[PDB]
Parts: C-alpha cells; structure tokens; sequence
C-alpha cells in the first residue's frame, strides 16, 4: 500500500538518465559500459557525478541530499536496464558506484550532522582485515509444515521468521536456512 | 653528541634524502621529512680540533652549512662585561622588557612576511663572486697539491647568500650577500677546521675526522713496524708484547696499544702479516 514517492520518482528519472545520456560523439555512454556486466566476475557499474549533473540539477541535488534512503532504488533501475539488453542468469544482482564528486571533507568534519549523506574523504591505511561472505537475503524452509519463505532481508543482527504463512503450523523455532538459494556478498574491513 | 648509531643512521638518511622510509608490521611507506636541523653538541681541549674532540663521525659533521665553537676567553673585560650584563638582568624591568617584546613581535611579522613572498634570484655580480669563492678554495689547496673545495661548499655559500638577500627583502641575490657569505664561511672554517698543530685550515679534518699529522704518524709507525718484523724475518712468528716493547724502545713518541694495533691492522690489510692472538705471523 504505502509508497515513498520521492524514491519512486528518483528511480524513474535515473533510468531515463542511463538510457538517454548521449556521449560527446553520439552513442549512449553507459549503455556501452553496461555490456561488461555479462562477465561472471563483474558486479559494479561506475557513474560519473558530473555526467549525472548535466541531466538536471534537481536530480543531482536529490541524490546527494537523500542518498541512503534512495540507494536501493538505483540498483533496481540498473537491474532493469541490463536485463533488457542481453542474456544473464536472472539470480545475479548489480551495484551502482559514484565518483568525480566535486568536494572533499576532513576526517574531523565527519560528524553526526551528515549521517546518510553522500560524502568523500581521504586518509592513510594502517591495517586491513580478511575477506568474508555476508548474507543479504535469506531463504528459509519451515520444517513443521514444509513451506519456503523467500527474500528475508537482513540488518545488523541475523533475523529470521518465527511464524509462517501456513496457519496450521503453530511453529516458533524449527526453521532451516537454504544456504544454496540464499545470496551473499563479499565484505572487508580496514 | 651522545645519540646512538641507529639514530645517527636515520638522521643521515633524512638529511641526505629529505624523506623517511618505514617497513614494519605490514605497513610499508615513504614520508616527507624536509626539516631544518639545529644541533648542540659536547666533548675543552685546544690541542685537538672539534671533530677530533667530540664523538660523532665526519659523515654527519660534513653536512652542516656552518659550525660554531663556544668556550670561555679568559679575559678580565669579558668577565666584567658579562657580570655587568648579569647585574643589569637582575634589575630587568618593564621599561625595556616591553620594548624587547615589541621588537620580537615585529621580527616575527618581518620573518613571516619575507617568507611569504620573497624569492632571491641570481645576478651576474653574485655569480662571478660565487665562482671566485670556489676558485679561492680550490687555490688554497693547490699549494699543498691537494683538494680543498667541492660542490657542497658552494651550495652552503649560495644558501647563505640567498638568506642574506631575503633579509634585505631583495628579489636579487647580489655581491652584498656573497661577500658576507664568504666572511661567515671563512670565519666558520677558521674556527671549525683549523689544525691547532699548525694554525692552518686542514680540510681533511672535516672530510676524514683527523689532521693529516695523525695520518703521517700512523703511516710512519706502520713502516717502522714493518722494518722491525723484516729485521727479524728469519722467524715466522713474533710475540705481540715483544714487538710493542721493541717499537716503544725505538720511538720518541709514547706509542699506545691502539696505535700499535692500528698499524698491525694496516699491515694485515696490506697482506704483510696475520695477527693470531698474542703472536704476529708473516705472510
Ligand atoms: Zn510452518
């Protein structure tokens, strides 16, 4: 029922930007780059912030001012755009990353004023930790009634269903993770 | 004067390369370390030059643009003036402390302004004077048939002349700066690099750590030691103590254990002998 209108408008306009932004020469820039995502190893598409700026200042400003709230809707736009063009296994998921941002902030300027806003910094690395797999969307099997629960999205602590859609089950604990149809992403700290 | 060898090594690296290198615990990087050094050092003994008295090597001492020596003059008028200045300081009062403070603030502003905008650049007169100064220092060695100037000395003169030009707030470095730079450099050479054994500036003090007198004495001792061993050359092994007593019985100088062993080491590097404990053996 409820819909975040601001987010939906951003999704529509960002899709139009990807499909309509012609180069200095005449071909659609990001359409050509998108073809590399067919490779198994590739997940992330890089977008230039100044290119985004040329389409409309309102969209540029909204993205920077509302980034964390809006970000998952940009991924859906790229997912849709790629799916149109060439065949890829449908279980794969795609990511958007921005660069050429016009400004820079000091470490001591990073304060709770700008939680959630798009930002750029620089520093010197002291230590770097191993790679791990991180769960983003779980699939669970409810054992007492043999029914599957899909796209259980995670937050900081590991969360799961406790009662299923199937009403006769009366379960609370007997749930099994499908580690073959769940999906993960690579994670690293520095 | 009493920093350790590792500190001396990293200091040498910084003053030559103007950067510092790190490789530890997974961290590998290079840092900018372009810093101006001002150092205070200790051993006085007038019979020996500064580097001959203090601990540190010539590798480091040869990097300073100027070197100064501070000691008492044994002058009644100097003590009287120093005590009078001390008495004046005992009665030090706001009537002049405020004036000195104001001049200090103005001097900070002067330095900051000059540093912010002024860039002295070469003139024909300064170039001629600097070339002539280098030629003077090469000529000073020519009477002894030896080197007495190299490019690092000319760099010190150039830096001092640029600084003096900047003090005048001049965008040109000129003969005024070079003559003062020559004066300071000559005075510094006189005080820092004079051999007190002759009253003459000996550059080998600053480039090797000793007067040429020491070098000559060491060579003569090595030749005397070689002649003593050769005079007993029918024997393959000679006792260390016997050779020390022979040398000390034939020398006018009271030769030390260190001098004797340095001569033995020199003759070993010359492949003339091998020292096996208390016995010296011929090659
Ligand atoms: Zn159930």
């Amino acid at each position: 029922e409820v819909r975040d209108e601001v987010a939906e408008k951003c999704q529509k306009l960002f899709l139009d930007f990807l499909e309509e932004f012609q180069s200095s020469d005449g071909e659609i820039k990001y359409l050509q780059l998108a073809e590399e995502l067919i490779r198994p190893e590739r997940n992330t598409l890089v977008v230039s912030f100044v290119d985004l700026e040329q389409f409309n200042q309102q969209l540029s400003t909204t993205i920077q001012e509302e980034f964390y709230r809006v970000y998952p809707y940009l991924c859906r736009a790229l997912k849709t755009f790629v799916k149109d063009r060439k065949e890829i296994p449908l279980a794969k998921d795609f990511y958007v990353a921005f660069q050429d941002l016009p400004t820079r902030h000091k470490i001591r300027e990073l304060t709770s004023s700008r939680i959630g806003l798009l930002t750029r910094i620089s520093g010197q690395v002291v230590r770097t930790h191993p790679v791990h797999p991180e769960l983003v969307s779980g699939t669970f099997l409810c054992l007492d009634c043999q029914t599957v629960i899909r796209d259980v999205e995670q937050q900081f602590k590991y969360t799961q269903p406790n009662i299923c859609r199937n009403p006769v089950c009366a379960n609370r604990r007997r749930f099994l993770l499908d580690t073959n149809k769940s999906r993960f992403v690579d994670f690293q700290k520095v | 004067d009493k920093m350790n060898e590792s500190t001396r090594s990293v200091l040498h690296e910084v003053m030559e390369q103007q950067t510092l290198s790190i490789a530890k615990a997974g961290i590998i990087c290079q840092l900018n370390a372009r810093t101006s050094v001002l150092a205070a050092a200790n051993p006085w003994n007038p019979k020996k030059t500064t580097i001959e008295n203090i601990q540190l090597p010539h590798t480091l001492l040869s990097r300073f643009d100027l070197i100064f020596l501070l000691l008492d003059p044994q002058d009644e008028a100097y003590d009287r003036r120093l005590a009078h200045h001390l008495v004046a300081l005992y009665y030090q009062s706001e009537e002049q402390a405020e004036e000195e403070l104001l001049d200090m603030a103005v001097l900070k502003d002067y330095i900051a302004y000059a540093h912010s905008t002024i860039m002295p650049r070469l003139s024909e007169e300064a170039s001629q004077a600097l070339i002539e100064a280098y030629v003077d220092m090469r000529k000073i060695g020519s009477s002894r048939g030896m080197v007495s100037a190299y490019p690092r000395q000319l760099e010190s003169l150039i830096r001092l002349a640029e600084a003096h030009a900047k003090v005048r707030l001049s965008n040109k470095v000129e003969a005024i700066d070079v003559e003062e730079a020559k004066r300071l450099h000559r005075e510094a050479l006189k005080q820092s690099a004079t051999d007190p054994r002759t009253g003459i500036v000996d550059i080998s003090i600053l480039t090797t750590g000793m007067s040429a007198t020491s070098r000559k004495r060491k060579e003569e001792l090595a030749e005397a030691l070689k002649k003593l061993i050769l005079s007993k050359g029918k024997t393959p092994a000679l006792k260390y103590q016997q050779l020390f007593e022979d040398i000390r019985g034939q020398s006018d100088i009271a030769i030390t254990k260190d001098m004797f062993e340095e001569a033995l080491r020199a003759l070993a590097d010359d492949d003339f002998l091998t020292v096996t404990g208390k016995t010296v053996r011929l090659l």
